């Protein structure tokens, strides 16, 4: 007891200091950020919220309870107040409280107090320049809160964050002008409690009441503060609706645009995987690995945690519907080993031409399966077995009996023999000749062609096309 | 006014995008005019 | 990031060989 | 007022941007 | 063949040196 | 030893000499681009430090 | 895919297919693209009295999947029912498409100057003057000279200049505004 | 209250009339409650589900006519039941295979990509019972196998069920496209392996494509020739785009410069 009693104080001091400064610094910087200068935005606050942001997500949060200092609620989303010169005073206030919470209880416990708290902007009237810091003092308590999931009284109180950035959506309708450089910052702030919007709904069920919701938000953004914006919220989109059908593969057609410009950073690589599970459900193979590779290595640098290993565990499926696979064990890290540990042996199945090898895969592992959500590409995968069966033993055998490689090919019979060569040329697999009697596979090749035009015709542009935008970066960042 | 002066958000932003793009295109000039320079200079030096 | 996505979720061979003389 | 002078923010534009390709030809004959 | 290699040359020593030289003016002034 | 350009034939009973010596271009190529993989590797410290 | 009911001949399914789809086209404002095609069948229909409402929707997909112009001529033959329901928005933009591409066949039948000049819809010239009772209505003269600028049209500018109140000398410095961003003389 | 509507579910139709009038009280359904959005109180839905019976046997009817607008009309409603913002509703014995058998015709026909996006709604209506997806991929299987045999005995063996004018334009999509998919470009053959190739015992459809193949006709043999064929070059043909790609590329070297 008097070492557990003892060991209450230490805590609380830390997020007395970097959560009281955190917005402190970073919200009445952006402040001064946002009377001038405002080129772009820039704003550079804005990205400095996102490391305070993904500071919480990690260590503290705030929120809890923690039953450390509670009064950091009333503290920012009171006293504006009111003008400028006026809110001096109020910064002062700060301090005033500091003092006052450095004498009493400090109010450690706010709970059911968040009622009037949350409500307490609403009765200075008002800030009232900057909306982003009213949305924000409101929701930096609450948003780190949802990591609790005590599902308890609280729920609606996040809704409340909900209805106060709704507040935020129609300002974010309306000002402007004209010229809002706060909504950039706006995007960024309302795209997180945007996935707050579907983490408190997913606490029951579908969202879908604000799918027509996000339709609408996504929408009125449009065309005007699409840009950082419209990216977020199609991921939202796309998200939740590869969770629900249905029609997200036809609607992101008519949707693009593109759409740039790619904002910010890897949010643009985890678009290419969700719209990469997408474009891999009409099964081109080429633009599905160029879309999961390049979803997955625009991606640094984690941690955490496992869903950057995952576009990585599915980037490979239509690599093993390719035909051609590497084995990837030595890829394995100590986390992506133990989710993936069927998909190895399901590759390794890939690899080897054998069709009860690939089957016990599926039988043995389809709880796995069920668990990732690819199913339908697993039984035709014998086909991938018989066209990589037939490209293995022809390459592979002189003259091969249609007899003798019944046994892999599983049928081949007489009749068929012609067409799983014929029909592979149709899929440019092997080039082998049978002339059909008994019959006999015989297997030959001569090429000598290619390798030359495409690719090096395309260098041209790629290296000046890129070039080019390497130029359009350098040349536009000199400002300072 | 919603023809308008909310109307005039989105005229204003259209000239607003393209001054952040005659913005992004005038650095674009201005870091080329110190290259513009830098040689120019070397043109000084090759004349001097 | 922590940002975004990521925080949501013919053997050797030894024996055959050798054997394959002694097969036929 | 608004569209006024939404209508004169154009101008120095596009003074801009023909100061743009006149600049790049410029230093790229002085370039030469 | 060549010209595909001097992009690649050429691509390789400005693009990363310019950025080099980009970025570190940018973080360093700002 | 590939000192002797060419082939034999046992079924005619035939030899053939032929030879395509240059691969020039292709040591030239690999040299640079197999190098330009450490290139990226080098400017994975710099690139790659801006960030964290 | 509710479109599919307009393959039956009565159109009292077709006014129900609209009334469907003003509904739950949110989810569905990607849903009716391929089957604009068979909007047309409605949109080309002169004994279909809904035709209007179905230019309506059309330009409703059209204005989801970016289709500007093309949501203009739907909207001059989207009849009465278009003009009088403005919500959400979807005003600032096709009013923006109207009066951008108003103000511009405008010049471009100012530069004739007289003669052969290009057929002008009383519906996309409705809206003009309609719209532009806002201005009048509301007593704003800022956006009022500046719309009456953009026209390029003396009658209702005339108007412009004749509304109620004042405005004593504010058309001196208005000319000003004018001589500032005149293009030609 | 209202009806006679499911009367004539059992019975089914002797002939299109009698389609047409259920289209006709489906149509007085229509001009009540239409398709929505009535949410309810769900026992305004009940009529819906009434609908959903008689929707489902009428896309059997549409099949049986071979009508295509009709179907997709009906597969439409039912799509977007089942699509609705309510996603409960009373389990219907059609509500599966409607999904499947759909499934069965449109991967069967040779569409690889439809089939995932069909089954993309959710993995775990698919997974639980009642499966007939087996057969279709294993068909499509047999198609680049291709069968013919296993296929025409895959051909007596249908689950099925109920539809049958989709698998008719399914055979003709699939006899066609192997016609499509032999050549160009394979190698020489023998005839009674031709013979096997089209099956029967000499059908008018082994003239019909030893016409339109060509190819070759040759006496109990066949060819590729000549050769293998046209023996592409392609000689200085692609030369002049390689001189118009530093054309204008020299024009991107001029622009930077």
């Amino acid at each position: 007891p008097p070492g557990g009693g003892e060991q209450e104080p230490p805590p609380p001091p830390a997020p007395q200091d970097v959560e009281m400064k955190e917005e402190a610094a970073t919200g009445g910087g952006s402040t001064g950020e946002a009377d001038g200068k405002t080129a772009a935005a820039a704003a550079e606050h804005s990205q400095r919220e996102l490391d305070t942001v993904t500071l919480e997500d990690i260590k503290e949060h705030v929120k809890q309870l923690e039953k450390a200092v509670s009064g950091k609620e009333p503290r920012f989303v009171l006293r504006a107040l009111r003008m400028l010169p006026s809110t001096s005073r109020r910064l002062n206030h700060y301090v005033l409280y500091k003092a006052v919470q450095g004498f009493f209880t400090s109010n450690n416990a706010t709970r059911d107090f968040l009622l009037p708290f949350l409500e307490e902007p609403m009765d200075t009237e008002a800030d009232l320049q900057f909306r982003p810091r009213t949305g924000k003092a409101a929701s930096t308590p609450l948003l780190p809160e949802v990591e609790a999931y005590l599902q308890l009284l609280v729920v609606i109180f996040m809704m409340n964050s909900k209805r106060y950035k709704e507040a935020q959506k129609i300002s974010d309708d309306l000002m402007q002008k004209i010229s809002t450089q706060n909504r950039r910052a706006l995007d960024l702030v309302a795209a997180k409690c945007y996935y707050y919007h579907a983490r408190v709904y997913e606490f029951l069920d579908k969202l879908d009441v604000v799918r027509s919701f996000l339709h609408a938000r996504l929408r009125t953004a449009t065309l005007r503060h699409d840009a950082d914006g419209q990216a977020t919220l199609l991921n939202l989109l796309l998200r939740n609706y590869l969770h629900y059908s249905l029609y997200d593969q036809a609607e992101k057609l008519v949707s693009k645009s593109v759409f740039p410009e790619q904002a910010n950073n890897n949010e643009w690589a985890r678009y290419l995987y969700y719209t990469g599970r997408i474009k891999a459900i009409q099964l081109e193979y080429s633009e599905a690995r160029r879309t999961m590779t390049n979803a997955l290595r625009k991606a640094p640098q984690h941690t955490a945690v496992g869903f950057k290993q995952t576009v990585h565990k599915l980037l490979i499926v239509v690599e093993l519907l390719l035909g051609e696979i590497p084995d990837r064990l030595q890829f394995r890290q100590p986390s992506l080993k133990r989710s993936l540990m069927p998909y190895f042996l399901l590759t390794q199945a890939v690899r080897t031409g054998n069709l009860a090898k690939f089957n016990q895969v599926l039988d043995q592992f389809g709880e796995k399966f069920q668990a990732d959500g690819t199913y339908t590409l697993i039984i035709r995968l014998r086909h991938n077995v018989i066209k990589t069966g037939v490209r293995m033993i022809s390459l592979s055998y002189s003259r091969i009996s249609l007899a003798d490689i019944a046994q892999k090919l599983q049928l081949d019979s007489p009749e068929d023999a012609e067409f799983i060569v014929a029909k592979a040329i149709r899929d440019g697999v092997i080039e082998a000749s049978i002339n059909h009697e008994k019959g006999y596979v015989q297997s030959k090749e001569m090429i000598d062609i290619y390798s030359t035009r495409e690719p090096q015709l395309a260098f041209h542009q790629r290296i000046s096309f890129c070039l080019d935008i390497h130029n359009m970066s350098v040349k536009a960042m000199r400002f300072p | 006014l919603e023809e308008g002066k909310a109307g005039s958000g989105l005229r204003q932003y259209y000239l607003s995008k393209i001054e952040e793009l005659q913005l992004i295109v005038n650095d674009k000039s201005q870091n080329l005019r110190r290259l513009q320079a830098q040689r120019n200079e070397l043109n000084a030096k090759v004349r001097l | 990031m922590s940002e975004k996505k990521q925080p949501v979720d013919l053997r050797a061979e030894l024996e055959k060989h050798g054997y394959k003389m002694e097969t036929s | 007022d608004l569209y006024s002078r939404y209508k004169k923010l154009q101008q120095e534009l596009e003074f801009l941007e023909v100061q743009e390709e006149y600049i790049k030809d410029e230093q790229k004959n002085l370039k030469k | 063949y060549l010209a595909s290699l001097i992009r690649s040359v050429v691509a390789l020593h400005n693009l990363i040196n310019n950025k080099i030289a980009n970025r570190d003016a940018e973080k360093k002034e700002g | 030893d590939k000192k002797f350009h060419g082939i034999l034939d046992q079924g005619e009973g035939v030899l053939i000499i032929f030879d395509e010596p240059p691969v020039d271009k292709t040591y030239e190529a690999a040299l640079e681009t197999i190098q330009n993989m450490s290139k990226v590797v080098d400017s994975l410290y710099n690139k790659a430090k801006k960030l964290t | 895919g509710i479109i599919s009911l307009l393959d039956e001949d009565e159109p009292q399914l077709k006014e129900f297919a609209l009334h469907k789809l003003n509904a739950v086209v949110n989810d569905f404002w990607a849903e009716i693209s391929e089957s604009v095609d068979k909007i047309e069948v409605l949109y080309e229909d002169e004994g279909f009295r809904s035709r209007q409402f179905a230019a309506l929707v059309a330009s409703k997909v059209f204005y989801h999947l970016g289709a500007f112009e093309e949501s203009l001529n739907y909207a001059l033959g989207a009849g009465d029912l278009f003009n009088v329901n403005d919500n959400s928005e979807y005003v600032e933009t096709i009013i923006a498409k109207c009066i951008d591409h108003y103000t511009k066949q405008c010049v471009e039948n100012a530069d004739l100057p007289e003669g052969e000049k290009k057929p002008i819809d009383q519906r996309l010239e409705g809206i003009v003057n309609k719209m532009f009772q806002r201005c009048l209505d509301d007593h704003k003269y800022k956006q009022a000279i500046g719309i009456a600028l953009e026209t390029r049209r003396l009658d209702v500018f005339e108007k412009t200049i004749l509304e109620s109140n004042d405005v004593p000398g504010m058309l001196a410095y208005s000319l000003k505004l004018c001589m500032s961003l005149m293009q030609n003389k | 209250m209202y009806e006679q509507l499911k009367g004539e579910w059992n019975r089914k139709s002797p002939n299109l009339s009698k389609c047409g009038e259920e289209l006709g009280r489906l149509k007085l359904v229509l001009l009540e409650l239409n398709f929505l959005p009535t949410t309810g109180t769900k026992l305004t839905k009940q009529q819906l589900i009434l609908a959903r019976d008689i929707l489902e046997i009428g896309a059997q009817w549409s099949i049986l006519r071979k009508d295509i607008p009709s179907f997709e009309r009906y597969m439409a409603q039912l799509k977007c039941y089942y699509f609705d913002y309510k996603e409960q509703l009373p389990e219907s014995a059609y509500m599966h295979q409607l999904l499947g058998l759909n499934l069965l015709f449109l991967l069967s026909q040779n569409r690889v990509a439809e089939f995932h996006t069909e089954l993309e709604r959710l993995p775990a209506k698919d997974i639980q019972t009642n499966v007939y997806i087996k057969h279709p991929v294993s068909l499509e299987q047999y198609l680049m196998e291709g069968s013919y045999n296993k296929v025409f005995l895959a051909k007596g063996n249908i689950p099925a069920e109920s539809y049958t004018f989709f698998i008719d334009i399914l055979l003709d999509t699939i006899r066609d496209e192997i016609a499509g998919c032999i050549e160009k470009a394979y190698e020489k053959i023998l005839f009674t392996e031709a013979t096997r190739i089209l099956f029967f015992n000499t059908p008018k459809k082994m003239t019909d494509y030893a016409k339109k193949r060509g190819w070759v006709l040759g006496p109990n043999n066949y060819y590729s020739f000549a050769s293998q064929q046209q023996k592409p070059e392609d000689t200085t043909i692609p030369s002049t785009e390689l001189a118009k790609q530093v054309i204008e590329y020299a024009r991107q070297l001029e622009m930077i410069v």
